[PDB]
């Protein structure tokens, strides 16, 4: 279809009106929007154990912590011990068998999340765990692993999985547990949440998230970060930059030059803008190109392309859902607590009227140039049209 | 047998080539100007047997079926030497000595340097009371050094009693020098003084006893080879307040040789940029430049071309105005097509050659051919100096008897002694401390290209060029560059390198197993990994694979028994092969932290650099492994998975090595369990970084005191608390050129900033030209201006509570040029 | 096989005939006055050996049997430098100011 730019408005006394319903239904309970409950993790908690006996013939201990892991997620324990006993399996495990082996440990750390959301956890009990260098790189491939093992899947039948963003993951609902572990311990140790940032990122790449033939330049070396945490506790080495600094900048305004190009290849400016991204959300004043920005749109260019993976992903989102009236991932959902086939009559007054709003608002503050229309404007096309042709059905 | 006559024909072939050597250093000291052409053409066909039976003798050393091959090869070359021995035997004023005589309004931009160089000297003529002193000034190839020292001459002189002009040449003779100091101070008395002949020395006494109660200015310039100028020294050595001298020279290494004081070297620069356009105007253009409006964009990149250097511009504009503008926008761009590698073959022109080759022909012999060795890298671009001297080091440039010398350090003072006779810019540091790369002039770099395609040292495509020699069968050293059409390379059998620029052509075109015999091998920025074939190549020497795309290399890296250079950085390989203790030569092992070495490595014991060596799963018999090999000048270490008594046991072998001039040890956020305070470092070493930030120590290490390590420059220190007892410590310190501290407390934990204090001493930093401080407070009203005379720049954190404080006092000016600062305050 | 002598032969020719041309032009230079006759004759007649050698080299680079005879004349036209080389060795104001 050649479907219009969807031309809506959302103002007071028509905000609540999608919103209510958004603030009591399944979806959107743990999530935000743009315009801006311990029963059904603890099914899942116990349904850990479905498949595990079937294939046990080798796999035997998957099954015994698995046991183990029930037992834990059900009693009470004392902090103090609890953090040891769960950190048994943590600090043992190494590597059909690793989609069990990462379930295990996904379903350990929302067990954390739990015992904090409950007030069981003192918050200095976090912050003095949060501070080993272990369980950072370890939550880092957690995540990523996870990610690609069920979403990335939905993504690329979608045509969507060319624009994951790195940083933009928190938002998932089933990924609602990472909203503590990165304010606590950012308002407790700024230059923490950029290393562990910066070490996802990293493995983004390695793992395949964002690939390349080219090696990292900015991740996967101590170099790198020694240099950066350097730059982020000196205000003033920009200015007279030293050894093995020169190169770190010549990298990156080749990137920031690769990305303002139009006729070049469109992946690998994806790929530049993630880790340029990456890195002044991470680190502060990098690229403070004050010359260039200002006769290039630069800066205004990074909220065009950020709100363009935003809406993309929350359109992405919207699909998995209307389609599930299993895409919203393994180990997602329990069988009982599935949503079925039907359709629901509270859809049709808050979903193709909430879609007409979303594009609207991101087709209201963003830039049009030759360069963003087929980073912002083409993919917001192609969206609409493939969105607009499969609400009916 | 068979090996006995080869065996002894071997050493006769090496008399032959030392005699030839010989021969051919004394043949090309004279420029190519007075030398007939028939000893040339000899001497190239001597140079072409040079080559030949170098080969032959190497291939007999690699190598030991091939005694045959090595017996009838030798009989022909020794049948080829007669043959030419008898064909010889049947067949057989200073440019710029115009210049002192210009027009004074035709220099533009001289009075304000004239001034800066007038100023410097007569600040003390008030008052002439001050004993006499030398201004040296330095250059390269001909930048105004001798004008501008005219221009102050002619201002100044109806305030003195003597002083002349005396230039010294290149091979001066000290009585014709002397003899024209002493006819300038008078021309009537010492009218035929030009024809007395008595010595160098009652002469010298003659000049002496003229010169008493007198103040003079006299100026000499052009000297080189400070031996020379020794001589004239003593001529000037009573006292005389109020006198003065003036040196001008090219050799930086004999300007410190004057004046003994580092103030009063004058370095000079070349012109900036307008006054450079507004010089190239004012030749070719007659009163404007709004005319053309079309070849200004040819102008700007021809003036940055010549960049600064008033002769080159003078030479080009002459040469492209003849009269009124004869030529426009096509030929001004086939001269700039023709400059790189082929401009000086034209007229008017050629006398600049010779101002330049003045350097070159000055140069001692084995820095000929490491001068014209530039000649292969492309126009402009920086080039690394390890590269250089690896490579000279591999090509046989390189060589010695003394084995006190690790024929590293020889390189480097080869490069050193490049760079003092200002013939290549160093720009840059290098993570081992010293220059990074180098670059050399445009005009300088075209013109050494044409000396060296003169013969067949090296052989260059280029498009600009697209030019072949007629005998492809003599070639030795190609540089392939941005061309990728014409890559025959059928008939290079014996070529002795080759060399790949960043082009994407390599390998499916390219076929270098061919190349039976081969060198070295440098393969930086290629996109291509297909080595599998090194193992037929047994010459090789240099093997550099720097971001090569390489994802893994053969098993067979053992067979190549003469080896001196790895570099393997930005590889995707992970892993070495086992077959590398089987290398018996190596200096350099160029390896990121990535890679897993196999054990046995204590064997490569000739092992003279270690790069990001990586400890990570590592037992104690490896870790021990690497002490017993004591040759290692720079290491470089960082580890993830061993932090336990192995650390301490590392930390004694260590001192095991005595040749270590640097070090450093990278470790992510954690105290250093590593280094012991009872444990003797290596007696010589002047770097000791720690460019980690996240790691700490607890206190200070014992084993840092101004006995042990006396040569330190550099620290890049990190702790966990301060003192002020420490800064004072790190004061005793000889040279500590560098200073760094982090506070680590500081950044970490809820920690005010102290000031710390030097009660101690006077001074304690005699020499310091950088201090930083972070996390530290390092107040400037820790002592008078006389405390660090040499401070360039320095850091330190000021609290904001501090400034209703009275320890504040900054405000007046430092000795060093230190009224450029941004101190990071705190509220 | 016989090709490889006779290449490999061409190419001292071209080295010889130039040191003929270098010495030839040497002597040139001064005016025939100076020059002393025995010099005189050696130039005449290596003169005459260069336009030989130079017609064989000049057969042989259009040309490519005949190999043979360039062979021959190119061994013979060396065994006469040869015989004139010894021979060498075994003997040894302005008008415009009226
Ligand atoms: N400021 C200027 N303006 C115009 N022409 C200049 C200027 N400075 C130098 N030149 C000319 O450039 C040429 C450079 O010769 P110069 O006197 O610099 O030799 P030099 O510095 O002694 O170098 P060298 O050591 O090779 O003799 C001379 O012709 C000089 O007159």
């Amino acid at each position: 279809v050649n479907f219009p730019f969807p031309k809506k408005m959302i103002t007071e006394s028509n905000s609540k009106d999608i919103r209510e319903y958004l603030a009591s239904t399944f979806p959107f309970e743990q999530q935000s929007t743009i315009l801006d409950q311990l029963k059904f993790r603890q099914e899942n908690l116990a349904e850990l154990k479905d498949q595990i006996i079937l294939s046990l013939g080798n796999w035997q201990k998957l099954l015994d912590y698995t046991n183990k892991l029930d037992e834990l997620s059900n009693t009470k324990i004392s902090p103090e011990e609890f953090i040891e006993e769960i950190q048994k399996v943590l600090y043992k495990v190494k590597l059909l068998y690793s989609q069990f082996n990462l379930s295990i440990q996904d379903f350990a750390l929302q067990i954390i999340h739990s015992k904090y959301k409950s007030n069981q956890i003192s918050q200095n009990d976090l912050l003095k765990l949060i501070t080993e260098d272990e369980m950072l790189k370890i939550l880092a491939k957690t995540k990523v692993l996870t990610y690609k093992m069920k979403y990335f899947d939905s993504a690329s039948k979608m045509g969507i999985n060319k624009y994951i963003s790195t940083e933009m993951m928190d938002l998932d609902w089933q990924f609602s547990h990472y909203k503590t572990f990165n304010d606590a311990l950012k308002k407790n140790k700024a230059s923490d949440s950029s290393y562990l940032g910066w070490l996802t990122h990293g493995y983004s790449i390695k793992y395949g998230l964002s690939p390349n033939n080219e090696r990292s330049m900015f991740f996967q070396d101590g170099a790198k970060y020694a240099e950066l945490y350097a730059f982020s506790k000196s205000p003033h080495r920009k200015i007279i930059p030293g050894e093995h600094l020169k190169d770190l900048l010549a990298k990156i305004n080749k990137s920031k030059g690769i990305f303002l190009d139009q006729n070049a290849l469109l992946d690998k400016r994806i790929y530049a803008f993630h880790e340029l991204n990456t890195l002044e959300t991470h680190f502060p004043g990098i690229t403070s190109s004050f010359t260039d920005d200002l006769k290039s749109n630069y800066r205004k260019k990074m909220e065009s392309v950020s709100l363009t993976c935003q809406v993309l992903q929350e359109i992405g989102n919207i699909h998995r859902f209307i389609e599930s009236k299993t895409e919203y991932g393994l180990f997602s959902i329990p069988k009982i607590f599935s949503i079925p086939i039907d359709y629901k009559h509270g859809e049709k007054e808050n979903l193709v009227s909430y879609v007409d709003f979303l594009y609207s608002t991101a087709h209201e503050r963003i830039l049009q140039d030759n360069s963003i229309n087929q980073l912002c404007l083409d993919p917001l096309q192609e969206s609409l049209n493939r969105i607009k042709s499969n609400i009916p059905v | 047998t068979l090996e006995k006559k080869v065996r002894k024909g071997i050493e006769s072939l090496i008399t032959e080539l030392k005699l030839m050597q010989a021969v051919l250093s004394k043949v090309s000291k004279v420029p190519a100007d007075q030398l007939d052409e028939g000893v040339k053409i000899w001497a190239g066909n001597v140079k072409e047997l040079s080559y030949q039976m170098e080969d032959i003798v190497d291939a007999f050393m690699v190598r030991v079926k091939d005694l045959h091959r090595i017996s009838a090869a030798l009989e022909e070359v020794v049948l080829q030497a007669k043959q030419l021995a008898e064909l010889r035997q049947r067949y057989e004023v200073d440019p710029r000595m115009m210049a002192l005589y210009t027009d004074v309004t035709e220099l533009v931009g001289i009075e304000e340097t004239r001034d800066k160089l007038i100023n410097m000297l007569t600040e003390g003529d008030d008052w002439s009371k001050h004993p006499l002193k030398t201004i040296s000034i330095v250059g390269f190839g001909g930048l105004g050094k001798t004008t501008l020292a005219k221009a102050a001459y002619d201002k100044i002189k109806v305030q003195f009693d003597c002083g002349a002009f005396v230039s010294v040449s290149r091979n001066p003779e000290m009585k014709k020098v002397l003899k024209d100091i002493l006819y300038g101070l008078d021309k009537v008395k010492y009218e035929n003084i030009h024809n007395a002949a008595r010595d160098e020395k009652y002469l010298i006494d003659d000049i002496i006893e003229f010169l008493n109660d007198k103040r003079y200015l006299i100026v000499i310039d052009d000297i080189w080879n400070e031996k020379a100028w020794e001589l004239i020294k003593c001529a000037f050595s009573k006292k005389s307040p109020g006198s003065r001298l003036i040196t001008t020279t090219r050799n930086v290494s004999v300007s410190e040789a004057c004046c003994s004081s580092e103030d009063d070297i004058y370095r000079m620069e070349p012109l900036s940029n307008d006054v450079s356009r507004t010089l190239f105007c004012k030749r070719i253009f007659s009163q404007e430049e709004g005319c053309p409006q079309e070849l200004l964009k040819v102008s700007e990149e021809i003036l940055k071309k010549c960049g600064g250097v008033p002769l080159a511009i003078i030479t080009i504009a002459s040469l492209l105005a003849n009269k009124g503008h004869i030529k426009a926008k096509d030929e001004w761009y086939a001269l700039l097509s023709s400059i790189g590698h082929g401009l000086t073959k034209n007229r008017s022109l050629e006398q600049m050659k010779k101002i330049l080759l003045f350097s070159y022909y000055d140069l001692p012999s084995y820095l000929k051919p490491c001068l014209l060795y530039l000649s292969i890298f492309p126009e402009d671009r920086e080039i690394r100096r390890a590269r250089l001297i690896w490579r000279w080091i591999s090509e046989g440039f390189v060589y010695s008897e003394k084995q006190d010398i690790s024929l590293y350090e020889l390189g480097d003072s080869y490069f050193n002694e490049l760079v003092n006779r200002s013939m290549i810019q160093p720009i840059g540091i290098d993570d081992e401390g010293k220059v990074k790369a180098c670059r050399v002039h445009d005009m300088v770099l075209d013109l050494i290209c044409s000396l060296s395609s003169e013969e067949n040292f090296v052989t260059i495509l280029d498009d600009p060029r697209r030019k072949m020699p007629n005998s492809e069968s003599k070639v030795r050293r190609l540089s392939i560059q941005n061309s990728k059409i014409d890559v025959d390379t059928t008939r290079m059998e014996h070529m002795r390198s080759v060399t790949v620029f960043s082009d994407n052509v390599v390998g499916k075109v390219l076929d270098i197993s061919r190349f039976k015999v081969l060198r070295v091998l440098d393969l930086e920025g290629c996109h291509v990994s297909d080595v599998g074939y090194v193992g037929n190549l047994l010459h090789l020497r240099y093997l550099g694979l720097k971001g090569t795309h390489v994802k893994d290399l053969p098993m067979e890296i053992g067979k190549l028994q003469f080896l001196l250079t790895l570099d393997l950085r930005g590889t995707k390989i992970e892993v070495l092969p086992w077959s590398v203790v089987q290398l018996r030569r190596l200096m350099c092992l160029y390896v990121d932290y990535g890679m897993k070495l196999p054990s046995g490595i204590g064997n490569l014991t000739f092992l003279e650099v270690l790069d990001d060596l990586g400890l990570s799963d590592v037992d104690l018999d490896f870790v021990k492994e690497l002490g017993r090999l004591t040759k290692l000048r720079v290491l470089r270490l960082d580890f993830h998975g061993f932090d336990q008594s192995m650390g301490k046991a590392l930390e004694e072998s260590i001192s095991n090595m005595y040749k270590l001039d640097s070090l450093d040890v990278f470790v992510n956020r954690g105290l250093i369990n590593c280094l012991s305070e009872h444990w003797v470092p290596p007696p010589r070493l002047c770097r000791l970084a720690f460019p980690s930030k996240r790691s700490w120590f607890k206190t200070l290490p014992s084993w840092i005191n101004p006995s042990s390590l006396p040569l330190l420059s550099y620290l890049d220190i990190t702790l966990f608390e301060v003192r002020s007892e420490d800064i004072q410590l790190l004061g005793t310190l000889p040279a500590l050129v560098y200073l760094e501290i982090w506070n680590y407390s500081v950044f970490e934990e809820a920690h005010e900033v102290e000031a710390p204090v030097l009660s101690s001493g006077a001074a304690l930093f005699p020499c310091a030209t950088e201090c930083r401080f972070i996390g530290i407070g390092a107040v400037p009203s820790m002592f008078p201006q006389g405390a660090a005379p040499r401070l360039k720049r320095l850091w330190f954190t000021f609290p904001a509570k501090w400034i209703s404080s009275e320890n504040i006092g900054l405000g007046m000016r430092h000795l060093p040029s230190l009224q450029r600062v941004v101190v990071d305050v705190i509220s």
